[PDB]
RNA sequence: ACGGAGGGGUACACCAGACGUGGAGUCUGCGGCUCAAUCUGACCAACGCGCGCACCUCACCAGGCCCGCGCGGUGGUGCAUGGCCGCUCCCAGCCCGUGGCGCGAGCCGUGCUCCAUUGCGACAACGAGCGAGACCCCGGCCGCGGGCCGCGGGACGGCCCGCAGCGGGAGGACGGCGGGGCGAUAGCAGGUCUGUGAUGCCCUCCGCCCUGGGCCGCACGCGCGCUACACUGGCGGGGCCAGCCGGCGCCCGCGAGGACGCGAGCCCCCGCCGUGGCCGGGACCGCGGGCUGGAACGCCCCCGCGCACCAGGAAUGUCUUGUAGGCGCCCGCCCCCACCGCG
């Protein structure tokens, strides 16, 4: 059979590709987190910036171009 | 501790006077009122909505008395 | 692990931004997007070059294809504006509200440029100089306005320039405050 | 002439600057802390 | 069945009679050993072995359908290892009291291997269920 | 002036007529992946090259981008006997 | 076919029921034994069959949650009756918790000190 | 601006309490002392701070290559500068056009309430804007869709009594939603040139590399912590439950750990010890067996050795619901290694 994963950082998009893909025819999200301080000297009081970056993944089951998107079938 | 700023009341203002006919004193209705774009109402977003349309039903139980 | 892909893909957007931004300062670089590259320029009239020898130069430096649009808004768009400041260094006042004129011309409600470094007799100091409403706060922040920021590596210390413009009215989202009624 | 650089050592850089000190090696960033502050809009970490 | 008799009656029923027919019986190595890393002293009573045997196997006939394996459950007797001046941690059992257990109870047909690890085979299910 | 080949090698990833162009990663394998010549002689004629005009150089994230500029494709073709 | 469930901290039982099995051990053998009256409450103050799986969270969160899973699964046979409304307010008026779930939960900890709340000492010399 | 001036508000600043710290040993930072060097920054808002020093890092010492065996340059100057950060301050504050007052510096705009310059209402001022709020993220309850993630509904001081709003009841998953993100005008000769190809002006040609040493050296005084002083406890055996997301099978070995292959602790129960610095407490030291690595001086395990400490002076800090406290678990720097910080 085949396959199509799909992957992005950004659900907007991802949810307009898996909606005009259904036009034609466990992955859960995982999020990449930094804890960094906030300074570039180490003075004053310690705060710290939390960044923080969210992916998604589709996976289609068989038998329109974005820039921002990655599918890959295997 | 919940005081209506201006930008809720000076909106609600318009739209009693505006739709006097459609306003019952009963908030559901009130609440679909604070919805349509024909009694033209951009709200752009529904919490807003919702403390506009508090505002609204007790606007309109004291013209009454 | 299928993102240890779109990581690097994310990282090398990162790389060709930089490079862009050192290298096209002569055009006038403002963003890029990765696919196949779309650059977004205010003259692709000099991007791609004289029979497109430059461009094509270009497309080998990513080995070690590309296709551009044009910005058609400028004064708008505040990465391209603060170059054009960078250029003139011409007094002061003038060069900011030169700026400030073509960014309310394009029609923007707000714009206002901060300058600092070496202005007289070894005293860093710094002028604002501001013309329309402006906001700073919330997560409108990140939408409707805009700021860049350059060093200019004058004969003296260095000076700092940025340039910020607010433009609430655009195709685009609603501001969450703005509440028409009729 | 020819004992130049024998000894065998990690030499982890940071990607953008060149400095040794504070590098991030989770996910394979590699890269400091102090340029993951402002290159960190457009590889993609955002604050929420 | 197993799953009803309260779990403290079964181990410790079951281990006196670890003491008929023969069955797993004691190996001489079970002096002058720590049941982990985590204690500071051998147990006491002397007859830990027929108990922590019962127990083991007690612990098999629950995974009735898949497999344990002997690393995994030293870790299920696991310990917390105390007085350093630093915080506390937990530390995994011995697997050599564990693996000379489940050795011996291959034997007798208690038990049969599979693709990786030990399971309840149907002679010795059928003991424990009686 | 050490050695001829590699000093040809290093024109090798510049042509003459046709658009690639080169990267550097100034190392200071211990090759550069181009050809496989020791990283120190490419960066001996890369100082001589920008101390003449044969390229322009920018600069980013650790690594040397150059591009052939007019008259250093002049230069070049005397060196390996173009038209 | 009744399907029923029960919150606490971080707790779910999930409650099939047809006409007392917690996670395949009798009720009457909940080892923590101190609490075994808890967990037998709605029945002994109010038979059929009923089967719990509870996962996450702790001994007396589980527990919790079989005491509302178990008393809200007796209260989808019984429907669109006087008994559906009035046993309710027998049960609450008992224990409101044997209806509704408690919404509280962890709160996150902020830097700068070791709990949500404590912060870290001091110093002025 | 200040007042040991009056008036009006307010916050875990106090009240009522809880938990501590300051006393013991010990980890780490600081000062001093020593040293060939023990590289250097900072004195509410410096002192587990500048993301884990065997080499490297590396700025410092003893030697030695290159161009024993301009070009660069963490050189200086943060009181020459950019940018980022901290702080005044998470305070409720700032300010424009036209009119009015004054020779002018300037002024006007700018009582009852709310967390709040949040609003009512009054006014030589009329009309706008920023900050506040709105906004974004998370989590509670319910629907449509897919196979839990992703799209919506839901709460509004809406109902009922008593007097812009303060009270008391009710229903409901939640009651005035809760925890975070962002963050005005004006400034401070805080910090940072040693994070950069940011950088002016001074000075060096102090660049790059290799071997070995130091940054950890110790009469002594301080800051943040860790572990205790026991019976509401220590020990032996058994039972069983998480979340931030996450490999473990088979043999050797007391253990630590190796050769070979494939997809939770607290707590509960049963015993033991018996008020004895005891079986509390585990620092210091003496043999062994391992792991990392080019290299232990780094870390782990085993037997033995069993310090001080009986609740801590004068002083002193934090905190109101899944909160204090107790218990453990994970990630970061990372060859090895947490008494640390983020969770
Ligand atoms: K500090
Ligand atoms: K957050
Ligand atoms: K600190
Ligand atoms: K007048
Ligand atoms: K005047
Ligand atoms: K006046
Ligand atoms: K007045
Ligand atoms: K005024
Ligand atoms: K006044
Ligand atoms: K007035
Ligand atoms: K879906
Ligand atoms: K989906
Ligand atoms: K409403
Ligand atoms: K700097
Ligand atoms: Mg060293």
């Amino acid at each position: 059979k085949y396959t199509i994963i799909v992957v992005g950082k950004d659900l907007k998009l991802v949810e307009r590709y898996v909606k005009s893909i259904v036009k034609e025819g466990r992955a859960p999200v995982r999020r990449l987190t930094i804890t960094t301080r906030k300074s570039p000297c180490g003075e004053g009081t310690n705060t710290w910036h939390r960044f923080e970056l969210r992916m998604y993944k589709r996976t289609f089951w068989v038998t329109v171009v974005i820039p921002g998107i990655q599918v890959t079938v295997e | 501790g919940k005081v209506r700023t201006k930008t809720i009341k000076r909106a609600a203002r318009k739209i009693v006077e505006n739709n006097y006919e459609s306003l019952k004193p009963k908030d559901f209705q009130n609440n679909k009122a604070i919805c349509s774009k024909r009694n033209v109402a951009i709200i752009p977003s529904k919490r807003l909505r919702n403390k506009v349309a508090g505002y609204v039903t007790t606007l309109m139980n004291r013209v009454v008395k | 692990v299928y993102y240890s892909k779109y990581l690097n893909d994310c990282i090398m957007e990162a790389e060709l931004h930089e490079f862009f931004s050192r290298e096209l300062v002569d055009a006038g670089y403002a963003s890029c997007s990765l696919c196949c590259v779309i650059i977004q320029c205010a003259e692709p009239e000099v991007v791609m070059g004289d029979n497109h020898y430059r461009l094509h130069k270009i497309e080998y430096l990513l080995a070690g294809n590309i296709w551009v649009d044009k910005i058609i808004k400028r004064g708008l768009s505040a990465e391209i504006m603060v170059d054009n400041l960078r250029a003139k260094l011409m007094p002061i006042r003038r060069a900011a509200y030169s700026i400030i004129r073509t960014a309310m011309r394009a029609g923007a409600a707000g714009c206002e440029v901060i300058v600092a470094g070496k202005l007289r007799a070894q005293r860093a100091r710094a002028n604002k100089f501001k013309e329309g409403c402006l906001i700073s706060t919330g997560h409108p922040k990140r939408i409707f306005l805009a700021e860049a920021t350059r060093h200019i590596k004058m004969r003296q210390g260095v000076i700092g320039v940025k340039v910020r413009i607010y433009n609430p009215n655009i195709r685009g989202a609603v501001m969450p405050d703005k509440i028409e009624i009729g | 002439e020819t004992e130049f650089c024998t000894h065998i050592a990690h030499k982890r850089e940071c990607r953008i600057c060149g400095n040794y000190n504070s590098v991030y090696r989770k996910y394979g960033l590699f890269i400091c802390r102090r340029c993951f502050k402002e290159n960190a809009g457009k590889i993609g970490f955002v604050k929420l | 069945s197993v799953t009803r008799v309260p779990a403290d009656v079964f181990i410790n029923s079951f281990a006196a009679h670890l003491k008929n027919r023969g069955i797993i019986k004691c190996p001489a190595f079970t002096d002058y050993v720590k049941t982990g890393v985590s204690r500071q002293y051998a147990p006491r009573d002397a007859d830990w072995f027929y108990i922590k045997a019962a127990s083991v196997i007690r612990h098999f006939y629950i995974s009735g359908s898949h497999s344990i394996g002997v690393a995994g459950l030293a870790r299920k007797y696991s310990s917390l290892q105390k007085g350093k001046t630093t915080p506390h941690h937990t530390k995994r059992a011995s697997c050599k009291v564990i693996r000379s257990i489940v050795s011996q109870f291959l034997g007798q047909k208690l038990l049969i291997a599979g693709e990786r690890g030990r399971h309840i085979s149907p002679n010795g299910r059928k003991m424990v269920e009686d | 002036m050490v050695h001829i080949p590699k000093a040809v090698y290093k024109a090798v990833y510049a042509h003459l007529y046709e658009n690639a162009s080169l990267a550097l990663k100034e190392y200071w394998d211990e090759n550069g992946k181009l050809c496989n010549p020791t990283y120190l002689h490419v960066n001996c004629i890369m100082q001589s090259l920008e101390s003449r005009g044969v390229v322009k150089d920018t600069f980013a994230w650790r690594h040397h981008y150059y591009l052939l500029t007019e008259k250093g494709e002049q230069f070049i073709r005397k060196e390996l006997d173009l038209t | 076919t009744v399907h029923t469930l029960g919150k606490k901290k971080n707790s779910v039982a999930v409650a099939f029921v047809k006409a007392i099995l917690v996670n395949n051990v009798p009720l009457a053998l909940v080892r923590p034994e101190i609490l075994r009256t808890k967990v037998s409450e709605p029945i002994m103050i109010l038979g059929l069959d009923m089967n719990i799986k509870v996962a996450g969270g702790g001994h007396v969160s589980q527990i919790y949650a079989v005491r509302q899973a178990i008393s809200r699964g007796v209260l989808a046979s019984v429907k669109d009756e006087a008994a559906r409304s009035e046993l309710r307010a027998k049960l609450v008026s008992y224990d409101r918790q044997l209806v509704v779930s408690d919404p509280r939960r962890c709160e996150a900890k902020k830097f700068g000190g070791r709990g949500a709340r404590a912060r870290r000492q001091k110093s002025y010399r």
